[PDB]
RNA sequence: GAAACUGCGAAUGGCUCAUUAAAUCAGUUAUAGUUUGUUUGAUGGUACGUACUCGGAUAACCGUAGUAAUUCUAGAGCUAAUACGUGCAACAAACCCCGACUGGGCGCAUUUAUUAGAUAUGAUCCGAUGAUUCAUGAUAACUCGACGGAUCGCACGGCCGCCGGCGACGCAUCAUUCAAAUUUCUGCCCUAUCAACUUUCGAUGGUAGGAUAGGGGCCUACCAUGGUGGUGACGGGUGACGGAGAAUUAGGGUUCGAUUCCGGAGAGGGAGCCUGAGAAACGGCUAC
């Protein structure tokens, strides 16, 4: 099957190098997974070696997403894939890899800042005497907030769907986001 | 090939197992456990070939399953067992306790202990480290780990273990001025005391050991036993201690043959 | 068409050799596990209908369920699926054997039917006969729901079943009776709690050995008095 | 700048978006700061290592890499 | 106690030297780049939303068979589990969040993100390496989590029904042992009537992914034009497996090394794969 030999390879000087034995187990590969944006969700068990499990996801809808800057994470479903560094029809067949840019509802973070905050954007006594506290260090990024009202924010995949079988993240932030959006807007 | 190998040929067995040529095709290969498998001596090669309490591949088996044997405080019955170094053979009933120690040409050798001095050992200590949940661990060189261990005791220490109540009972720092036995190499099974470390960044740290009758050796950071606080071990030595060169072994068979016998 | 008619209830199975082709076409174009009327195969069979659940090529070949109009194919079997067995074969092993499909035709050595409904008509054979089989289940849940007992009543004293009258050969009376396979007795109770009084030990031991390390770092903080004093 | 790729290029584990200040936080790489390391066996790490803008996941001062093995001096070949 | 289910083994050993000329292999390295049934040591508080113990099958058995035929094969009737599948997991503490005016989370495991891991308010805890954002801790969440004992033997006892010993098997994490995989440097016979070879389609490097147990053009998208060579690349021959070693030897040397020890490769020739901790296995399967 496929393998990850050096064998079928070339040397470093150019030479043909011969085959002395056939493939091993020990050095296989296997298909892409090929992970898909879709509400049908769908992760298939994968055994590797040693006997352990591997998590092939074959489509996913939601995902974890932190807030690194409020150091918040919430359940979130994304909605598109709008950036593939690698390829650009990673984007137009909507795979869902590491490092792609997706968009993710606000919903959940909306929530949690008006809960925390007591700010929306978009109880006797402690907790006022509480809120104003959080409130005198509350600053947000424009460009951050801007995103609240369209009700999807841009946010970068750190997990491998394919290998964990799940789609984690964190919201885009600071020098990040800007350098993406000058490359999304047009 | 494609796994494990069950098997140990006869030309393939450690120097140290002095084993008749002649005396088969296979040789017992030690099973996994405390001790890395050539540093080893297996309970076969101890009921038989050192003792004479057993003689065949089917004696050893027919004493081992009367639960006989009594390894570190514990009853085993594989009989390719890895007792390594230091381990306390404690024949019950008969009261055989055997410390496992280095002879000076590299053999081993069951140096009998009283009773009382077979209710502890003593084992050298790899790295220390923080465990889950932040539990400090000893994770010895003889396969044990040991819990909750004192915040003094560090790398390649020492430590005097208790084996009905397995604790540490107490401990000798890696330092210059202690006695010392080498476990590996050439220079196995000769005791001195250490007279300075020298460190390379990268690899190889090389010690420098001073023996008792004046003669100085090197070995490696590995393969030293530090065995006692100063210069008095805490175990007793077999015999000799020393490295006794070629001639004046060649001396002792001679005043042998020309006393006692004399004639 | 040989038939192998099995009565599962409480009869046995009989063969039944017909040759008329206008009798055995009612059965040219169903599969396993379709209805048979018992009428239109023949008289003697008004009020019974056969279940087409099996049956054999005139090679032996046999019939399995879910492939096709009938005809021999080869497939990819797995060990202990129908039309497959292993009896000396590696676990993970498969093999590519020869099979036909469900559906019924003139290519059939054999069918197997078995019966459904009773009818009004006896047939010689596979309707009187009745026979034991070995014990009732022999689980303990599975006594009291044969004979009906409540949570007390205790099966012990209920195996009425003595598979007694074996003779020995040399003359003797001796009986057999099966072994109860979840009956709570007290050994069952202190293993449990041996196994609760181990978890209260290691929970028991883990606490002592933190407090005993805390008071070794209040003593090593105690000689924290040396490095200034 | 040093982002010249289609994906931006970051150190990870190094959080670039903290409010909170900065320059007196050990571990360089801590509250956003440039992720240094000494690679040992006596070598210098260079100040153009330190306070650089440059991103490489393989540089031993700044990267992922660890040095351990052989050490081996030479002369440049070719650099192209 | 036959048979049969279940578990484990059959990846060791044995045989041969066809392919293979920096390739295998030898000495020496590295895994801070990984997997590891097993053996030894240590460690398992969160299930709650019938527990004096849950459920349905099935083999041996018995009886209807098919076929010329095989550890080829189909129906019917019984019955077990340390098989399979459910489910009390039995009893806590600490802590983190949202909060009634003067409740939710939380075992262990997985994935992601933030954060501590210091220098070296008077009196002031904090590991390791040559080297790490390391060991580890706290936090926010996440997962349709084969995990967190519905198991067996012997001995019988002590407290008014309660409690209890010595063992066997099994699940998970870490360390160790048994190992493998990949990898650093140096080293090989004859040939120039072999002087340029490799690269559009991977050749050398970069960036981001995919895949793998894991590093890596191992593979994909984009980019750059590099890489080796009279210190012999590239190509060819070998009646070439490599080594420890063998013969003859004043010394130097010359020739040999299929064969019992170590390593590699193969099961007529190629290819693909299941099971399993471990195989691209052939006294295993599938195809030509
Ligand atoms: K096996
Ligand atoms: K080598
Ligand atoms: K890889
Ligand atoms: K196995
Ligand atoms: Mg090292
Ligand atoms: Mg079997
Ligand atoms: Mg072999
Ligand atoms: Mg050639
Ligand atoms: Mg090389
Ligand atoms: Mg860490
Ligand atoms: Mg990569
Ligand atoms: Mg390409
Ligand atoms: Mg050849
Ligand atoms: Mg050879
Ligand atoms: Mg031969
Ligand atoms: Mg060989
Ligand atoms: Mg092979
Ligand atoms: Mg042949
Ligand atoms: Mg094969
Ligand atoms: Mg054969
Ligand atoms: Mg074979």
């Amino acid at each position: 099957g496929i393998s990850r030999d050096s064998m079928h390879k070339r040397r470093a000087t150019g030479g043909k190098q011969k085959a002395w034995r056939k493939k091993r187990k020990y050095e296989l590969g296997r298909q892409p997974a090929n992970t898909k944006l879709s509400s049908n969700k769908t992760v298939r068990r994968v055994r590797v070696r040693g006997g352990n499990v591997k998590w092939r996801a074959l489509r996913l809808d939601t995902g974890n997403f932190s807030w690194g800057s409020e150091a918040v994470t919430r359940k979130t479903r994304l909605l598109d894939v709008v950036y593939n560094s690698s390829n650009n029809e990673l984007v137009r067949t909507q795979t869902l890899v590491k490092n792609a840019i997706v968009q993710v509802d606000a919903a959940p973070f909306k929530q949690w800042y008006l809960t925390h905050y007591g700010v929306e954007i978009g109880k006797s006594n402690n907790v006022q005497r509480k809120l104003e506290k959080r409130q005198q260090g509350r600053t947000l990024d424009s460009h951050i907030e801007e995103q609240f009202s369209g009700g999807r924010l841009l946010a970068c995949i750190s997990s491998r769907p394919g290998q964990c079988g799940r789609a984690d993240g964190y919201i885009l932030e600071g020098k990040e986001l800007e350098f993406y959006m000058r490359k999304l807007q047009k | 090939a494609r796994g494990l190998k069950k098997h140990l040929k006869r030309l393939n067995a450690p120097s140290h197992w002095m084993l008749d040529k002649l005396g088969g095709a296979f040789a017992p290969k030690p099973s996994s456990g405390p001790h890395k498998a050539r540093e080893c001596l297996p309970l076969i090669l101890i009921l038989r070939n050192r003792l004479k309490y057993a003689l065949t591949y089917r004696e050893v088996q027919s004493i081992l399953m009367q639960r006989h044997i009594m390894v570190d405080g514990k009853v085993r019955t594989d009989k390719t067992y890895p007792a390594g170094f230091m381990d306390i053979i404690s024949i019950p009933k008969t009261g055989e306790n055997y410390r496992l120690l280095y002879d000076t040409k590299g053999r081993f050798r069951l140096h009998s202990v009283r009773d009382e001095d077979a209710k502890f050992k003593l084992c050298k200590v790899r790295s220390v480290q923080f465990g889950q949940k932040g539990i400090p661990y000893l994770n010895t060189y003889d396969g044990r780990t040991i819990r909750y261990p004192d915040p003094l005791i560090k790398a390649n220490d020492t430590i005097k273990l208790d084996l009905e109540t397995n604790k540490i009972v107490d401990f000798i720092k890696f330092d210059v001025g202690n006695v010392v036995m080498v476990t590996g190499g050439r220079n196995t099974g000769r005791v001195g005391v250490i007279k300075n470390r020298e460190k390379h960044k990268g690899t190889f740290e090389t010690i420098h050991v001073e023996d008792a009758q004046g003669h100085q050796f090197a070995t490696r950071l590995g393969n030293v036993f530090t065995i006692g606080k100063g210069t008095k071990p805490w175990v007793s030595l077999p015999k000799g201690k020393g490295i006794k060169l070629t001639i004046i072994e060649e001396q002792r068979k001679r005043d042998a043959a020309a006393q006692a016998a004399a004639k | 068409m040989k038939l192998n008619i099995a009565n599962p209830t409480t009869g046995c199975q009989k063969k039944v050799e017909i040759d008329d082709d206008q009798k055995l076409r009612n059965l040219y174009d169903k599969r396993i596990s379709q209805e048979v009327v018992g009428d239109l195969l023949g008289e003697e069979f008004k009020g019974y209908i056969f279940k087409i659940m099996g049956g054999c090529d005139k090679q032996g070949f046999p019939m399995k369920q879910g492939v096709l109009t009938s005809g021999r194919v080869r497939l990819l079997l797995h060990r202990g699926t129908p039309c497959f067995r292993g009896f000396g074969r590696r676990n993970g092993e498969r093999r590519r054997k020869s099979v036909r499909g469900c559906i019924v035709s003139q290519d059939l050595s054999v069918i197997n039917l078995v019966i459904v409904k009773k009818g009004e008509n006896d047939l010689p054979g596979l309707t009187d006969t009745e026979k034991p089989r070995m014990r009732g289940p022999k689980r303990a849940s599975k006594i009291k729901k044969l004979f009906n007992l409540g949570k007390d009543d205790d099966v012990r004293s209920y195996v009425n079943t003595y598979r007694r009258t074996f003779l020995n050969k040399k003359g003797k009376k001796v009986s057999k009776a099966p072994k109860i396979q979840r009956l709570v007795t007290p050994l069952t109770l202190q293993r449990k709690r041996a196994r609760i009084a181990d978890k209260k030990k290691r929970i028991a031991k883990k606490k002592s050995e933190a407090a005993e390390y805390q008071k070794l770092l209040a003593q090593r903080l105690k000689e924290q008095r040396d490095r200034r004093s | 700048a040093e982002q010249t790729e289609k994906a931006f290029l970051k150190q990870p584990k190094v959080f670039l978006c903290s409010k909170k200040t900065t320059k007196g936080n050990n571990k360089p790489g801590k509250e956003g700061n440039r992720f240094w390391k000494s690679v040992g066996l006596g070598f210098k790490t260079p100040k153009e290592a330190i306070e650089g803008t440059y991103i490489d996941k393989k540089c031993p001062f700044t990267g992922t890499v660890s040095i351990r093995g052989r050490i081996i001096a030479g002369t440049c070949h070719s650099a192209k």
